[PDB]
């Protein structure tokens, strides 16, 4: 009837994060590191004790603030979002391709008019939706009520 | 007047042009939601965020349940997770059951896990030093439906990962 098996290991980070993002990538386990004078988003892998910086993604961007940072983990694809925090009226980000978590493809997009155009975001990560025969990757925003 | 709002892409992220619509018919109004996150799992659709409209100003975690009308519009509902002298946290699902993360208190002193409301495992993390070490920011990181990890920073530098098999039968 029930199992239930429980252990603990540790991880040091070279990096103090501001915001950790965790994935698992054919069974390895992958963060997407963010410290702040000076940034980097780090892809990070956990060898086992320890992380190990994989990629800065910043670098390879024309990004002036803090983005918002969707990560999206098909089963043989890995796909993030570098999306610019708004405050125009449309939204560029940058985006990454791996099929590998080791190197990753740059690339630059921008939705006009994007349909969150007065919505909040934060950063997450998620895997597609399937909506009748369809796989969709989103990204969600909510309304802003608290006055500023 | 939907409060929550998700443009969508299935081309693998080229485009952004389709358009999911979220029905959260909630009785509040003028409610700011923080840290919207969807939490998906094979056909369904859900939501993990906060609130702050409480005594304490203190964020609280709801999480929202979603089906299906139209190809593109879901209909929401607030999943109850609430449990006597603890606090609603992190929100997994193991084997089409909800594994859930909670709080001792607000201060996160201990967590526990909850499986399918039936079983529970207490996580004391052990102190960094001189100074008290919480779970504050504990997650969940899925491995497959018998795996998953549950991990967080103690203090900074440290990631405490807690590996974790579940298995419930008949």
């Amino acid at each position: 009837h029930v199992f239930i098996r429980t252990e603990l290991s540790f991880i040091k980070n070279n990096v103090p994060c501001i915001r950790d993002m965790f994935f698992i990538y054919k069974r390895e386990l992958y963060n997407i590191c963010l410290d702040d004078d000076e940034t980097h988003i780090y892809v990070q892998k956990k060898v086992k004790d320890s992380w190990i910086t994989l990629n800065d993604l910043f670098k390879e961007t024309d990004l002036t603030g803090r983005p918002h940072i969707f990560a999206y983990v098909d089963v043989e694809e890995i796909i993030i979002l570098l999306c610019e925090d708004e405050e125009k009226k449309d939204m560029t980000c940058h985006r990454f391709y791996s099929n590998d978590g080791k190197e990753y493809q740059n690339s630059e997009i921008t939705i006009s008019d994007y349909i969150l155009k007065d919505k909040l975001l934060s950063s997450y990560v998620s895997l597609p939706l399937k909506i009748e025969n369809r796989e969709y990757f989103l990204i969600c925003g909510v309304s802003p009520y608290k006055f500023k | 007047k939907d409060d929550i709002l998700c443009m969508a892409s299935h081309d693998k992220g080229e485009t952004w042009g389709t358009k999911i619509v979220i029905k959260y018919d909630n009785y509040k109004l003028g409610v700011q939601y923080f840290f919207l996150r969807p939490y998906i799992s094979k056909n369904d659709l859900s939501f993990h965020f906060y609130v702050g409209d409480n005594i304490n100003n203190v964020k609280n975690v709801n999480f929202i349940e979603c089906t299906h009308e139209k190809d593109l519009e879901f209909v929401c509902s607030n999943r109850d997770f609430l449990k006597d002298n603890k606090v609603l946290q992190d929100v997994s699902t193991l084997n089409d059951e909800y594994i859930v993360s909670y709080g001792n208190d607000n201060n996160f002193a201990e967590c526990y896990i909850f499986f399918n409301n039936e079983n529970s495992i207490l996580i004391k993390p052990e102190k960094y030093g001189q100074t008290t070490a919480g779970c504050y920011g504990g997650t969940f990181v899925k491995i497959d439906e018998q795996r998953t990890l549950f991990i967080y920073s103690s203090s900074q530098g440290i990631y405490n990962i807690h590996t974790i098999y579940y298995a419930n039968y008949e």
